[PDB]
């Protein structure tokens, strides 16, 4: 699982040395560094397998719960029965192999409230606070003597989307715990040319492409207070669609320009359009 | 580089919103002025009572309160833990009115250069604010509350806050904040002389009636009916009268302040304002120019082009009552 | 916020100076364009020779040269260590017209902001400019050359470096310089284009008499005769023929670059000016809006009050002959 993976090399050890000691990551950045994919992978660099089974991933949103997310009172057909969440569940198979290491997958982390959904487990999932001596009896616990303890195998990943101007204040909750790491977008790497000159691309598109992209990236970076560092676009989408073997060329640049960046350019700028269209056309003319 | 004593300015944007002794305060910076008045001005309301206004609220609670959602209860299955869904009317002070008191006064505190009496009376109302919310405040915000529900009262501290809101600039501090120099800009200063006397004729020249007008070029375009590519043209104020009509143009400039050339670029905007103008009383036709001037008050009369024409000016920084009878003054001789 | 191409501007700065290929360089910003003229322009100068002007110069000499001041020479004793107080006139090219270009090329070297083989010439010239003195330069320096003794080809040059120095600001360095934008202010831009067309049309309207007219209100007051506090008014051009008379006022606004709402307020004066304006000859009374855009022209006429009016436009940026087609059409139609 480390064949291609276009961030830098120094960032990807820098967060294993920070995963094994806080074990409470945050990947920030904007849309489309596979910020997923980064954290897939560096899941079965832990592991140093790639094995999916001890790795799982959620997607939170506003409405996500503690219910769904550890344990809930479900009906079955007659009465309500306890179901166990991902996370409770997740637990009980990191617990048959301590040696192993187990991972946990969040996705979009900053949207739901945390407090709600973890609750008492919050305090626990800490790497300090881990252990049997930790270990405390669930809201739902009809029996005291039942506990959940956090195991040290397990080691979460928090992914977080900076693009929003709607943000407006990361949520203290989060901050207390987890360890903010901001990746950039690496669109000037060697791994990223180096994958495209593979493929079906001359190096003066390349140098054209990694030459604009970059200006376009310090421009919105540059305006920090009216729009963030985050805000300035990535890579992903350059990666994916070339699985059919095409040739990367302005024919085939122009349609992902104008399709996926020109409305994410609107979006960003909503006050002048004679802006947009001043940094469009520079991307292909 | 002179400019008005600060404290007559505050007399002109009461006009200016349309709804008392400064001699007290020794500041004698706007900010230290207007921060007295919204400081005591909350405590007036205060003293009569606070907007409350019924939030409904609809959240979950381990009871009946006021209508249960029967919906939101069995699919939360609610009712397992004792629980229902239910919607009820707490009563709060939180509204975006009052928000944006203590919101305002937070940058109120926060500015660097103020009184430090005012500074100390202003924490202590911060603090004696608790269940209201802090926010980060938007023109929207007041925009919002354009549909003025509330008193005549509380428009008025909110049109106060919306005058620091707009002339607050952050300082030497990331955090602090410091004034506006609001004086030295002519622009914003001349639109609220123009402001300042259309609701100010309204409420002494009762005699007359005040209407600012709207007029239509007397031009005829083979190529546009509309006469969109003319300019728009908007009487700043008009005055009419049975006996007489009379518009008047009034505008701050830098140069008038010096006692010369003159500036009255403005006049040329005048004319053409007469001219496309046509009554069908045919009572009279008049015009008026006035400007503000520091020291002294000098007025012309004009016959121009069959069109009757004044230049007039104010001493500004004299008194406000004085100022008050020069107005009164002033508009009586050029009506008649 | 679209602005001119540079290289268009270049010819409306040469006709309000009243005095060629710029394909050649590359460089679109000013700086790099003007500096090419000069650098290339001190060279036509060169190969004709450059100005020099007798300086006569009294000084102590151990011999006779020229003239000897018999005082100086017996006050001093300077006879007997064999030395003259002797008046003689050496041949420089260190006068006041050449000094400013070598003092500014100091300028034009120091610009942070600059083409390198422009810089590259531009050092070559300054060590070829030896004898002749650095200077800080000053617009009194310039004032003092107003009375033109030089060639009209040595007005061209040193115009330019009026403009420059005028237009230089230090940036990101103490010594450095960089360029103002010129461009983007309005007042300079349009004072520019008004004193543009004024000289553009001496010399392509050679049928039209062309001036600036000067007008007194038609206003009596018994205040005053003088009339001092009206503004003053003078005409931006009037283009007179014998079968028509013609003024033209022009100016450049942000808003019309925006194909909405126009912004025409300097109609307001052009009304006055035709009213107090009083033809003898009684041939025709004629008035023009014109202004410049980018994209497109367009031409209207109106008939307003008695009075023919255009609004007009230019579409900069197309291409300088085509512009140059463009407003010969336009004045001939409405002259007409
Ligand atoms: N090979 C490779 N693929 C990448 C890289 N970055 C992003 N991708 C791919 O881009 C696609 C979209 O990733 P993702 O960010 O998870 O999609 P999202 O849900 O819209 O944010 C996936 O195929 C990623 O693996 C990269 O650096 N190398």
């Amino acid at each position: 699982a480390l064949n291609d993976l276009f961030i830098p090399e120094t960032t990807i050890e820098t967060i294993l040395k920070r995963l094994t000691i806080k074990k409470n990551i945050i990947l920030q950045g904007p849309p489309g560094v596979g910020k997923t994919f980064v954290a897939r992978r560096l899941a079965y660099l832990l592991t140093g397998e790639k094995a999916p089974q001890r790795v799982n991933m959620v997607q939170f949103h506003q409405s996500y719960s503690y219910e769904d997310f550890i344990q809930g009172y479900r009906p079955n057909g007659v009465g309500f029965r306890r179901k166990d969440g991902i996370f409770y569940n997740f637990c009980q198979q990191a617990k048959e192999q301590p040696e192993k290491k187990y991972i946990f997958i969040i996705d979009e982390i900053n949207r739901a409230n945390l407090s709600k959904v973890f609750g008492e487990v919050m305090m626990l999932m800490e790497h300090d606070k881990r252990g049997e001596n930790w270990s405390v009896p669930l809201t739902y616990s009809e029996n005291d003597e039942e506990r959940f303890y956090v195991p040290e195998n397990v080691y979460i990943i928090g992914l977080m989307n900076t693009a929003d101007r709607s943000l407006a204040v990361v949520d203290y909750a989060l901050r207390r715990r987890f360890s903010f790491i901001d990746i950039e977008p690496g669109f000037d790497t060697p791994q990223f040319r180096n994958f495209l000159l593979n493929k079906k691309a001359e190096p003066s598109f390349v140098e054209s492409l990694c030459q604009k992209m970059n200006e376009l990236n310090q421009e919105i970076s540059k305006e920090a207070t009216i729009l963030g560092k985050g805000f300035r676009i990535g890579h992903s989408y350059f990666c994916c669609g070339l699985e059919d073997g095409t040739s990367p060329d302005t024919q085939w640049l122009n349609e992902i320009v104008m399709t996926d960046i020109a409305p994410l350019l609107e979006e960003y700028f909503f006050d002048d359009p004679y802006k947009q269209q001043k940094w469009t056309n520079k991307l292909l003319g | 580089q002179p400019v008005i004593p600060v404290r007559n300015i505050y007399y002109m944007l009461t006009y200016a919103w349309g709804y008392a002794n400064l001699e007290a305060i020794p500041g004698n910076n706007l900010l230290d002025i207007l921060g007295y008045v919204l400081n005591k001005g909350v405590l007036q309301l205060s003293r009569r009572g606070l907007e409350l206004d019924y939030n409904p609220n609809t959240e979950i609670i381990p009871g009946i309160k006021g209508r249960i959602e029967f919906a939101k209860t069995i699919r939360g299955f609610h009712l397992n833990h004792g629980k229902t869904v239910s919607t009820f009317d707490m009563l709060n002070e939180d509204t975006l009115a009052n928000r944006i008191i203590k919101s305002t006064l937070a940058i109120l505190i926060k500015h660097e250069k103020l009184n430090s009496t005012i500074r100390d009376e202003a924490r202590s109302l911060y603090r004696k604010l608790p269940g209201i919310s802090t926010l980060h405040l938007t023109p929207q915000h007041f925009s919002y509350l354009n549909g003025g529900k509330n008193t005549r009262y509380y428009k008025f501290v909110i049109s106060v806050c919306k005058f620091i809101v707009n002339n607050s600039i952050p300082g030497q501090n990331k955090g602090h904040y410091r004034f506006y120099d609001f004086e030295r800009n002519e622009k914003e200063m001349s639109l609220l002389y123009q402001k300042f006397l259309y609701e100010f004729c309204r409420r002494e020249l009762t005699s007359a009636n005040t209407t600012r007008s709207y007029l239509k070029w007397d031009a005829s375009s083979i190529s546009d009916q509309s006469l969109n590519l003319l300019p728009r043209m908007e009487t700043d104020i008009t005055i009419r009268s049975s006996e007489k009509i009379l518009i008047v143009d009034a505008k701050y400039y830098k140069s008038i302040f010096s006692r010369e050339k003159f500036h009255s670029q403005n006049l040329y905007q005048l004319m053409n304002y007469l001219w496309s103008l046509k009554p069908e009383n045919g009572e009279n036709i008049g015009g008026l120019l006035i400007y503000p001037h520091v020291d002294t008050a000098v007025k012309h009369r004009y016959k121009i082009n069959g069109f009757d024409i004044g230049l007039c000016t104010v001493n500004l920084g004299q008194e406000w009552p004085c100022i008050h009878q020069e107005l009164l003054d002033i508009f009586d001789e050029y009506l008649k």
